[PDB]
RNA sequence: CAGGUGGGGAGUU
């Protein structure tokens, strides 16, 4: 149980950015609720206040979880580890990628989103930019990169691999 | 001068029906001996006007722009009332978990 | 805010500009600029109708106690003809982003009770 | 049997979603509105995709009916004695619908990092996980908590264990909440001697504490006379499920509200 | 007043 530096929380800054834009101020500050990320062992939880506050009487050894992780901080001080912020990124999500039933297994499986199985997309994707992968009944799936942009992908083989998988659902389970 | 004039009609209306204006009126430069009298039958006409709705399941989400617009600006007591009433509104729009279909238990709340 | 929507509308292309029409509705509680910029905020490609239309609607809802029948009516039928198939913008909702100053977790029932009489059929058209 | 989670999806989407599934699935009775009874499934229930996204908890309907009983209130301060599995915090936390507090207590690391990745799947923001001993928690660790619930594991040492578990839930139970001081006291077992020997133990040790009606709709009346043993007239007011009467694993559920 | 937490801070090895 640590409270962040000020490098760690920028590192994490621009990986949250990376997929969710400026949206991360809304859920930095919030009057109704002082709901705030805090640094326990390796995995960073966004908890409230009052779990903070109940938190503070738990040992820092004996609390092993608490709130929702945003993914274990690594030696290179990397995100998403954990896909437990899936859900609060869902409602963030600068650019979606809604991908058909043919790819929706594959995708939980791990497997990367092929051009075929590519339903719909948000037509302003940018390649090597993160972007949230979704289902047709607008559920979210998990972390997928896309490489290639939607200028190029109107026209290509169903062959091809547009956006990589990194992350899923399935991951809970699995 | 014609705020007594406008607060009787206000009454007669409220007795009618039986908060625009009357917001105006208690935030109008007069209201924000004279003063304190049309303050005070300002306050007794929106209790009257709350009073009146407070059986709508919605009472406390048509107080709401009252009650933001009250804070904003007897007028602790009056809006001390209004946020309890708020209140049990809320509670028992929470309690009345009822469809939108079985709209007795919402006419048997009210 | 229309001004700001209107720059953003320009073909081959602002969220305190959105959290401004929002909070500006309940000082306005002119009709014509209103339902210009919705009609603009539900033609946006995929801006909209993601769960956070229903939360604005929600005080579009409330505050549309006042004002004349028409316009109370062509408010409500801009989210009527809207292709989301959301149904509890009218009742109970998600949580209420956004400065908030609502229920985070009804208005038709005391809707009917009005003076204009058309308010009521208009209420139980919508229901 | 499985409960869907009112804060992931409503039951009536989750039906329509086993319904193309292919699973057949039905309400379990008329005092849950939620749990949903699966008769044939062709495709694996804890594989499901809603499943795996949280939809659905395989929870017992004897466990859930625990939470029903503890009728846990927004905003206030519910702190169980055993988190283990963790279906009952999340079936309390979707009462809750994320508000409050919940104080999650498993005594054993290995069911808690269980309890932990369930409550992540299910999305509960507001639960604390903790580690630490359900006798102690109430002096050592935190007490005053609005609602207690004491999901006690369930012969002689299990009883005297379950007695002092509920000495500590009484004592960790604030009488002074605006919610009220409600300690819902759940077993596994139908034993007489671990359910009404223990609530009669608790209610001689604390006078302060009064048993009320748990608000069942089904479960038999607690004995008031076994044999030589004869409990106090309040003890009648537990609700008893049996499998040849409800259908439903045995448990045994009592109330008790704090005055002082 | 008592308790929890406490490489947050101060001090010992």
């Amino acid at each position: 149980m640590r409270p962040l530096t000020h490098e760690e929380t920028k590192t994490f800054f621009e990986k949250l950015a990376q997929y969710i834009g400026k949206n991360i101020t809304h859920l930095i500050d919030r009057p109704d609720d002082p709901h705030c990320f805090r640094l326990q062992k390796d995995r960073v939880y966004y908890v409230s206040e009052r779990a903070m506050k109940m938190a503070t009487s738990v040992a820092r050894q004996n609390l092993m979880s608490l709130g929702i992780c945003f993914g274990k901080f690594t030696k290179t001080n990397k995100f998403r580890l954990h896909i437990t912020a899936l859900d609060y990124i869902a409602q963030y999500a600068r650019y979606k990628i809604w991908v058909k039933s043919n790819g929706e297994m594959p995708f939980l499986y791990g497997n990367h989103v092929l051009k075929a199985h590519v339903g719909r997309i948000t037509d302003d994707t940018p390649q090597h930019q993160g972007v949230v992968i979704y289902s047709m009944n607008d559920t979210p799936l998990g972390f997928g990169v896309t490489a290639r942009s939607t200028l190029e992908l109107r026209r290509l083989e169903p062959t091809a691999i547009v956006a990589f998988h990194q992350a899923d659902v399935g991951e809970y389970l699995r | 001068q014609l705020f007594p004039m406008r607060f009787h009609i206000i009454r007669s209306l409220i007795y009618l029906s039986r908060a625009p204006s009357l917001f105006e009126v208690l935030d109008s430069s007069y209201v924000s001996v004279y003063q304190d009298g049309l303050i005070d039958q300002l306050l007794e006409l929106l209790s009257e006007y709350y009073v009146l709705y407070a059986t709508d399941i919605s009472f406390p989400e048509l107080v709401i722009p009252a009650i933001v617009r009250s804070k904003r600006f007897g007028l602790l007591t009056l809006v001390n009332r209004l946020e309890q009433q708020s209140k049990f509104m809320t509670e028992k729009r929470n309690q009345q978990k009822f469809a939108p279909i079985d709209s007795d238990s919402v006419e048997q709340f009210a | 805010v229309s001004t700001a929507f209107e720059i953003a509308s320009a073909q081959g292309v602002l969220g305190l500009f959105v959290q401004r029409l929002y909070k500006i509705i309940f000082p306005f509680s002119e009709m014509e600029m209103l339902l210009k910029c919705f009609q603009v905020f539900f033609f946006k490609s995929k801006n909209i109708s993601s769960s956070r239309l229903s939360s604005f609607s929600k005080r579009l809802a409330i505050a549309s106690m006042q004002l004349p029948e028409h316009s109370a009516s062509a408010d409500l039928a801009l989210l009527k003809k809207l292709l989301s198939r959301y149904s509890k913008l009218s009742r109970l909702l998600t949580s209420e982003e956004q400065i908030g100053d609502g229920i985070y977790n009804y208005e038709p029932f005391l809707l009917k009770n009005h003076y204009s009489p058309a308010v009521s059929q208009s209420a139980k058209e919508l229901l | 049997t499985i409960r869907t989670n009112t804060l992931k999806t409503q039951r009536r989407e989750l039906a329509q979603a086993l319904i193309n599934r292919g699973v057949n699935l039905e309400p379990i009775g008329k005092w849950s509105k939620v749990g949903l009874q699966v008769f044939e499934s062709q495709v694996p229930i804890g594989a499901t995709p809603e499943y795996l996204a949280g939809h659905y908890i395989l929870q017992a309907a004897s466990s859930f009916l625990p939470v029903m009983a503890l009728a846990p209130q927004p905003n206030e301060r519910i702190l169980d004695m055993s988190s283990a599995p963790g279906g009952k915090v999340t079936y309390v936390a979707a009462l809750q619908k994320n508000t409050g507090i919940i104080f999650a207590n498993d005594s054993n690391k290995a069911r808690t990092k269980a309890l932990s990745a369930n409550i992540h799947r299910l999305g509960v923001r507001n639960a604390i996980v903790c580690n630490y001993d359900g006798r102690k928690f109430p002096n050592e660790v935190i007490g005053g908590f609005d609602r207690v619930l004491l999901d006690a594991p369930c012969f002689d040492t299990l009883s005297h264990l379950q007695r002092q578990l509920l000495l500590s839930a009484i004592d960790s139970v604030n009488a002074d909440s605006k919610t009220g001081g409600f300690i819902v006291y759940s077993t596994c077992s139908i034993t007489v001697d671990e359910d009404e020997a223990v609530i009669q133990y608790a209610l001689k040790k604390r006078p302060n504490v009064k048993l009320v009606s748990t608000g069942l709709e089904f479960g038999r009346e607690g004995f008031t006379r076994f044999r030589e043993k004869r409990f106090h007239p309040s003890l009648k007011l537990t609700r008893r499920y049996y499998p040849h009467v409800h259908n439903i694993d045995g448990f045994f559920v009592a109330k008790l509200k704090k005055i002082s």
